[PDB]
């Protein structure tokens, strides 16, 4: 750092651009969310980490939809991440109302990528946006071309991946990742991959209130949010 | 009262007992022989002279005094620019003096062997193998460095966050140098008269040119004075020409010759430019904050010799570290062990080291660690 | 540059640089003899050491040019 | 350190900018009002007089902002006058648009938003007018009100904001009497509290501004009191201290 | 009439302090001894005995050595006794340290264990477990496998009384404790402060367990600010010196060092670090049950009416430091002897509680606006 | 305007030791060095009669040993 | 990286401007609320009677709707702001969509007005963390609490302002199944827990109840007592 991190607008002698590095950071103050990628369909994993009994489950929103055939995991920023979750939701939706059919997962991650690179533009709606989100989104669909998982960025980058890890802890799960995952795993055996990862990196037990369990498998709709099955998948592992 | 009075009685009983308790053949022949024996102040020759050599001397402080060899000696014997014995009565070179031997300079070499391996320290192989080729490989196999014709650093400046382990690689250098390792006492160096330090550092550089190939640790460099402001005040005159003297001895006309030089420093910037040029220090080797893989690796050396359950998880443990050096990791295993004793449970549980996690990191005012923010999840 | 420390100073150092200017003006008028000098900063140098005559020889040191860096290489 | 933007928020979420400019109220003419009831009245401090100076304009510290309401302002002189224009704009915009007179803590709450927002947008500084409302509604009746620099506003039977308010505070609140003001009561209670936050002696008419507020045939009649007026009001508290010497 | 007895007891103690030669071999050695030794360093050692001994006046002849009891104990920086005409080494090597360091040992604390302290309690048991604990009962570190933590910082607002924990300590200590105030190394001459952290430190060392107070650090070590003006504070060299002891290569043997600073933010990272201060401890502003028993205490040893409310002195009042509370207590006892009653009344307390806290005004306009 | 000129004259047409003692002339680097001007005029009035001192070259201090914590 | 500026990040990763601004939450006075089976209530603390000083301009409990009200801890000028935004968004729900604001919306809407004064400089970020309860249209009581930072959360029962964190914990042990079962006792739990850090002033407590049939009603002083005082009998009784 050692300054030229006061804004995105200067550049580093060494020409690395800090702020955008920053807000990476950020995504590490996340809950570990895990998206493996597989024939029979993409599973979305997260550690919903309740800070009280006394507040409400379903308000922590660390898996929602995107679409029917979309899902998408945040770890990062909660505020952040609703101006992205809104865009992909109102994207999917006009480009069902133009062209009538289902974007593809990796057209909405693109799509999603292109607000999230205008971190300073100085064109597009001037007074907004003016420093990088803090977001890191896994975008898990059955497109056209069949199941995909996708990771975003805050920097508006997206790849494909086969399995993946964003928020605290991800370092740890994408190591376990490389050794548990295969091309032919099913999304069952895939489901229990992840939560077995998942508990070994959360320092909490990993009991149904713990673990929010997501699936989007080409035969059914989304599908995301398991419900007294994940009491039912955790107890069986 | 009673009480009192027992005490004062004790006390006068004490008192009563006081009162009523008081109610080799060098020191024979020898010492009739030794009080005559005559002293011979210490002196050190400048010249001679052709005839009568008339050698001249400068006491110490006196005198340059024109003294005739003694009665009892060899004209050989006594040299030009030799330490030698004069007696202040008969004015003579009696007996020649051996060469001052400068203790203090001889104190601070290690001499002993501090016991730290390589091992114990961890999260750092890089910054290890970047000492081990300007301080082990090249002394130990000089050979490969010649096949390439290329020249060792010959200087290192270990610099990072306080606790990264820079002193604790150097101990562990120390351990296997197999060659003097000189540890420098930065203190020791500033003198109460005007430039004797750095009369001291001359001597430094001579002890370490007598010995064959030598590594010198100038722990804490900003204590040697490492800064060159030199303003009109001229506080730090004297402190600033021990320091040029240091930086002329380490290179230019003639340098280190087989002297590798380690300094490590906390604070890099304060540093003066010329010691910080290369040449004086070629290699800049940077202690820095471990990343995961290190914290689980320090967490798993300290944790060894503590009992615990099988089961802990260090790489959780190590990932609920965010940013933290080596030495609060082996804050957060002894706190660990301190739980289990409060709790009088000899084999400590891995909830025993989340407790100190929260200690060691959150619970110090760093703020970041403790969240009452919701902000991010 | 001089000290102006009043009473106890570094009397001593000053005394040698006086020495060395005693020697460089009005003296040493053979060429026989010259002296070469370097400082890291000349910015603490006395101006009464280069004086006019005593010192007047300057030989500035640039940082490498970009062709002089690939010789030097 | 965490001073000059009003945007900055100190680490101990304080506005420092908002604070300095409410401290900064002390520095004005001292303006003071008391409930009264079946009645309302605000004093000011007259400062800066000199024998040049015309003192021609009518009033100088009370200002009418309606035909039932009126305002005494303390603070720096040109925001002063940005305000009390503002506080007129808004009373007449309310007329036109409903055909009633504006009720006192709408006005009140509207000045407040405006001096709110100032604060948290970075471009301004926060304004340096505090000022006490006078006035009747029909909705809450005889009412009196108090504005912050910060934009907090609050209504007080008895309160005072110029110079030494602590101290006129203090002498309010053991002389105030609940449901017995009285309106000749508390313009005694007025020349008292003047005579002690005021270091003149004698407070003499020049010195003290008096504006009056009554209900009268159902029209609210706000009067400023002539100086003839005002010395008899003097001169009576004089005679009372008079009447005080040798019990006292 | 009982202080009588007390008196006699301590003068009965300084009498006993004040209370506390071989036929041939002694009077030889007493005739071998010049009647004024000067004290040398030792610089180089020779089989012969005749050694070069170092001087002030730098005659540095080699001179025999004829101690009776031994000479096998000279040594290279020994501080040799000389004769003051002969020169020749007298004997055993004189072994006394620096003056300035004899003063810091203290072997009398005035104030007893814990029991003074109330509500401190967490602090104490802090305390305890690196100080008092690990010299009690060794074998439990060990099992543990845990090394005893070797240094504590005490950081509170002014009058919460960490000095009195480090007086506790000092009660209860079977180390000798060495009392150094950090503002006590202003030595004028350039070097000599640094040397003296060292003797400090060596002599901590020479009595074994030890422990070190240094009661406002602040002024010892601070940010660790560049020269800036080039003033050159070489308190900055000091500092280094402190830090060097503390965990600087080689080892500190068994000394356990506590400091105290009202202010913890000024001090410089490198200090405040796990390995100069594994366990720090922080005392904040008494509460409400920490407050009753420091009253409690304070008020134990003099008259209390029934009348009196502890408690509501506590209650009404939120703020006051455990030194205020003693304040209140000393004021109050003055305030009834005014009115000429031993006895103290619940009216006193009260008068006593506004007079003591009267320079304390904090707080802006901050009530309005939130 | 004349001050200074009538400074002076009070000196020469004084019997007392009129030791101007402008502020800053003999004075060494010190902090503060107000008592050693003061303490030097004591003893002089005591001497022979009690001295007159002139506050005026103002800058006996802002010495090199000078400069406040921050 | 830098405190001051609100779209500066942190080496860490914080916009410690934001963070700052919670401190002035904390500083407001106590506010609780809890849900209850037909009677979602918020209790307020520290009226702080000044003596010359009316009461009714002082407003920590304001309904933003018939089915929604709000109570806030922070600035006061700041949380009249977002009240007032609040009020008319809700009219202006209804003008577009012809039912009443659901809870979950006037929170959202008052999370994203929060949000969007963190995005720019140029702008501060309110210091307020509003606690909104309600019933939705089909009779479902919510509660709902707001942070500075622009989040938005539900609870079953929460305390925001000084002393919010004592509340809590005291609710996480009393507020149970059975606290809720009966109207009375719901108010009961409010009046306990906001006993606990109103200090033994009793008097100063101002619940508000929402029938979630009816409307909003402010609790008259004397009831409140009366409440207060049962308290203390089932108090004597377990003794
Ligand atoms: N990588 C590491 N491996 C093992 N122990 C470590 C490591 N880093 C720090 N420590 C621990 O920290 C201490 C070593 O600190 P060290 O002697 O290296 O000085 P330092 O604090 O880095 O130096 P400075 O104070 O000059 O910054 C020991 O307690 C050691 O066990
Ligand atoms: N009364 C006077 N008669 C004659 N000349 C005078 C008189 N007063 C002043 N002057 C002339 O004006 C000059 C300026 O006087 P002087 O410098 O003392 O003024 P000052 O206002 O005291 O300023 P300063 O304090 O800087 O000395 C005198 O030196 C003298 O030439």
């Amino acid at each position: 750092r050692s300054e030229y991190d006061r804004g995105v607008n200067t550049f580093s002698p060494e020409g690395r651009l800090f702020q955008v590095e920053y807000a990476i950071e950020a995504i590490k103050l996340g809950s570990t969310a895990i998206g493996i990628q597989t024939s029979e369909g993409v599973c979305l994993a997260v550690e919903k980490r309740i800070t009280s009994p006394l507040m409400e489950p379903s308000s922590i929103e660390k898996i929602v939809e995107i679409d029917a055939h979309i899902g998408c995991a945040m770890s990062g920023l909660i505020a952040d991440a609703k101006t992205l979750i809104d865009k992909a939701r109102v994207e999917t939706q006009n480009h069902w109302f133009t062209y009538n059919e289902t974007m593809t997962v990796e057209s909405v991650t693109q799509a999603v990528s292109n607000l999230a690179l205008q971190f300073g533009e100085e064109d597009a709606d001037p007074g907004a946006m003016s420093r990088p989100f803090g977001v890191a989104l896994l975008f898990g669909g059955v497109d056209e071309k069949g199941p995909q998982l996708f990771h975003m960025d805050p920097s508006g980058t997206f790849v494909q991946c086969d399995a993946r890890a964003i928020g605290s802890a991800s370092e740890g799960a994408q190591s376990s990742l490389q050794e548990v995952y295969h091309k032919s795993m099913t999304l069952k055996e895939a489901i229990k991959s992840s939560l077995i990862i998942l508990k070994q990196v959360m320092e909490e037990k990993l009991n149904a209130t713990n673990i929010e369990l997501a699936t989007v498998q080409p035969g059914q709709n989304f599908h995301m949010f398991t419900k007294e099955e994940l009491e039912e998948v955790i107890k069986d592992i | 009262d009673d009480i009192q009075q027992l005490l004062k009685k004790i006390n006068e009983l004490t008192g009563i007992k006081e009162s009523d308790t008081g109610l080799l053949a060098a020191d024979k022949q020898t010492l009739q022989s030794e009080q005559p024996l005559q002293v011979a102040r210490c002196t050190k020759i400048i010249n001679a002279d052709s005839e009568d050599p008339k050698y001249i001397i400068n006491v110490k402080q006196f005198a340059k005094f024109v003294v005739d060899l003694s009665d009892q000696v060899a004209p050989t014997d006594i040299e030009e620019g030799m330490r030698v014995g004069v007696d202040r009565n008969k004015y003579q070179i009696h007996i020649p003096l051996p060469p001052k031997i400068d203790p203090t300079v001889t104190m601070m070499q290690v001499e002993e062997k501090p016991d730290v391996t390589y091992s114990d320290v961890g999260g750092c192989k890089e910054q290890i193998e970047k000492l081990r080729e300007v301080v082990e490989t090249p002394l130990l196999h000089p050979e490969r460095f010649v096949n390439l014709g290329i020249e060792p650093p010959k200087g290192v400046l270990l610099f990072g966050p306080p606790g990264t382990g820079k002193t604790l690689c150097a101990r562990a250098v120390a351990n296997r140098t197999d060659a003097c390792f000189i540890r420098v006492i930065g203190s020791e160096l500033v003198q109460k008269y005007v430039g004797e330090g750095a009369r001291m550092v001359r001597e430094l550089f001579e002890m370490a040119r007598t010995k064959k190939a030598c590594l010198i640790f100038f722990d804490e460099i900003d204590a040697i004075g490492g800064a060159r402001f030199d303003d009109g005040a001229g506080g730090d005159n004297e402190v600033q020409r021990t320091m040029l003297e240091l930086i002329n001895q380490l290179d230019g006309f003639d340098p280190r010759g087989n002297i590798k030089v380690l300094m490590a420093t906390n604070r890099p910037d304060t540093l003066d430019p010329a010691l910080m040029r290369p040449g004086r220090l070629d290699r800049k080797i940077e202690f820095s904050l471990p990343d995961l893989e290190g914290r689980t690796h320090i967490f798993k050396i300290h944790a060894r010799s503590m009992s615990v359950e099988r089961d802990i998880r260090f790489e959780l443990l190590a990932r609920l570290c965010p940013n933290s050096t080596g030495a609060e990791i082996r804050s957060v295993c002894t706190e660990a062990g301190m739980f289990a004793i409060r709790a009088r449970r000899k084999i400590a549980t891995e909830k025993d080291f989340l407790e100190a996690v929260n200690k060691v990191i959150k619970s110090y005012a760093k703020f970041s660690a403790t969240p009452r923010y919701m902000t991010y999840n | 540059k001089r000290f102006d420390s009043e009473k106890a100073g570094d009397r001593e150092v000053q005394r040698t640089m006086l020495e060395l200017l005693n020697q460089l003006d009005g003296f040493q008028p053979n060429t026989q003899v010259k002296v070469i000098a370097a400082t890291n900063r000349v910015d603490i140098l006395d101006p009464a050491l280069l004086r006019s005559g005593r010192l007047d020889r300057k030989i500035e040191f640039p940082m490498p040019n970009e062709e002089a860096r690939a010789r030097i290489m | 350190r965490y001073d000059s933007r009003t945007t900055i928020f100190s680490p101990e979420g304080r506005l420092y900018q908002v604070e300095y400019a409410m401290e900064a109220i002390g520095h004005a003419g001292t303006c003071l009002g008391i409930l009264a009831n079946d009645g309302v009245l605000l004093a000011a401090e007259r400062r800066n007089i000199h024998k040049l100076l015309d003192e021609v304009f009518f009033s100088e510290k009370i200002y009418k902002l309606n035909e039932d309401m009126a305002c005494s302002v303390a603070g720096i002189t040109s925001d002063a006058n940005v305000l009390t224009n503002e506080l007129r704009l808004i009373a007449q915009r309310y007329l036109l648009q409903y055909q009633e007179p504006i009720p006192c803590e709408q006005l009140v709450t509207a000045l407040c938003d405006i001096k709110q927002a100032y604060t948290q947008f970075g471009g301004k500084r926060p304004f340096g007018v505090s000022l006490l409302y006078i006035g009747w509604d029909k909705h809450y009746g005889f009412q009196l009100y108090q504005s912050d620099p910060s934009g907090n506003y609050g209504g007080w039977k008895a309160t005072c904001i110029g110079n030494n308010s602590a101290a006129a505070v203090s002498m309010l609140k053991q002389d105030y009497k609940e449901g017995e003001m009285t309106l000749k009561s508390a313009l005694a209670l007025a020349i008292k509290v003047l005579n002690k936050t005021m270091d003149v002696s004698k407070l003499s008419a020049e010195k003290v501004e008096i504006a009056t507020l009554t209900r009268e045939n159902g029209k609210t009649v706000i009067r400023v009191l002539k100086q003839k007026e005002v010395e008899q009001l003097i001169k009576k508290h004089e005679e009372e201290e008079a009447k005080a010497e040798r019990e006292k | 009439l009982e202080r009588i007895k007390d008196y006699l007891l301590m003068e009965e103690e300084f009498i006993r302090n004040q209370e506390q030669k071989q036929e041939e071999e002694r009077s030889k050695v007493d005739d071998l001894r010049g009647t004024p030794m000067s004290v040398g360093t030792l610089e180089e050692i020779i089989d012969d005995n005749h050694a070069i001994v170092s001087t002030s006046v730098g005659s540095e002849h080699y001179v025999s050595i004829l101690s009776f009891v031994d000479k096998d104990l000279l040594e290279p920086g020994c501080s040799v006794l000389l004769n003051h005409k002969v020169h020749a080494v007298i004997g055993v090597l004189m072994d006394d340290t620096d003056p300035l360091v004899t003063v810091m040992k203290v072997e009398k604390a005035p104030q007893e264990t814990y029991a003074d302290i109330g509500g401190l309690d967490n602090q104490i048991q802090e305390i305890k477990e690196s100080v008092e604990l690990p010299l009690t009962h060794p074998e439990y570190y060990e099992e543990m496998g845990i090394k005893p933590p070797k240094g504590v910082i005490l950081y509170g607002p002014p009058g919460t009384g960490k000095t009195l924990l480090a007086k506790a300590v000092a009660n209860q200590t079977s180390a000798t404790f060495l009392r150094v105030v950090g503002s006590e190394l202003i030595q004028k001459y350039l070097g000599d402060g640094p040397k003296l952290v060292r003797e400090l430190f060596r002599v901590a060392e020479e009595h074994a367990p030890s422990i070190v107070f240094i009661d406002e650090i602040d002024a010892i070590g601070t940010k660790r600010y560049d020269s800036n003006s080039g003033g050159e504070r070489e308190i900055q060299r000091t500092m280094l010196e402190l830090l060097n002891q503390l965990d600087g290569f080689d080892s500190r043997g068994d000394v356990k060092v506590i400091m105290a600073t009202n202010r913890i933010e000024t001090l410089d990272p490198a200090l405040i670090r796990p390995g100069r201060i594994d366990r720090k401890i922080e005392f904040p502003l008494p509460d409400e049950k920490t407050k009753k028993r420091i009253f409690q205490i304070h008020t134990s040893r003099m008259t209390l009416a029934d009348d009196v409310t502890l408690d509501d002195l506590i209650m009404a009042k939120d703020d006051l430091s455990g030194a205020d509370i003693k304040a209140i207590c000393t004021e109050a006892g003055l305030m009834a002897l005014r009115e000429r009653r031993m006895k103290v009344t619940n009216e006193d307390f009260k008068k006593s509680k506004e007079n003591v806290l009267y320079k304390k005004q904090e707080g802006t306009p901050e009530g309005l606006y939130l | 305007c004349g001050k200074t000129m009538l400074a002076k004259a009070v000196a020469h047409h004084t019997t007392a030791a009129f030791i101007r003692v402008v502020g800053s002339e003999f004075v060494q680097k010190y902090l503060g060095e107000g008592p050693r001007m003061v303490r030097d005029v004591f003893r002089l009035a005591k001497e022979n009669a009690p001295a007159i001192i002139f506050i005026d070259e103002i800058d006996a201090i802002a010495t090199k040993r000078f400069d406040a914590q921050t | 990286s830098y405190d001051r500026a609100i779209t500066v990040f942190s080496p860490d990763g914080h916009l410690f401007q934001v963070e700052y601004a919670q401190e002035a939450v904390k500083k407001g006075s106590t506010a609780v609320g809890v849900r209850g089976r037909d009677i979602v209530v918020l209790g307020v603390e520290k009226k702080s009677v000044a003596k010359l000083q009316d009461e009714r301009t002082v407003r920590k409990i304001c309904a933003l709707d018939d089915n929604v009200c709000m109570a806030f801890a922070g600035l006061t000028a700041d949380a009249r702001i977002v009240i007032n935004r609040a009020r008319v968004e809700c009219q202006s729900h209804r003008l577009t969509v012809e039912d009443p604001v659901t809870v979950e919306y006037i929170t959202r809407y008052i999370a994203s007005l929060k949000q969007r004064y963190t995005q720019s400089n140029g702008r501060r970020p309110f210091g307020i963390s509003a606690l909104i309860v309600g019933f939705d249209f089909d009779g479902t009581p919510r509660l709902y609490q707001t942070d500075p930072s622009g989040t938005y959360h539900a609870w079953k029962a929460n305390a925001i302002g000084r002393g919010a964190k004592s509340v809590r914990e005291f609710l996480e042990k009393n507020y149970t199944d059975e606290a809720i079962e009966t109207d009375d006792l719901t108010i009961k739990l409010v009046i306990k827990a906001l006993l606990e850090v109103v200090q033994s002033g009793g008097k100063n407590i101002e619940l508000a109840v929402m029938r979630r049939d009816q409307s909003l009603k402010i609790l008259n002083p004397e009831e409140i007592e009366k409440y207060v005082a049962e308290i203390e009998k089932e108090k004597e009784e377990n003794e």
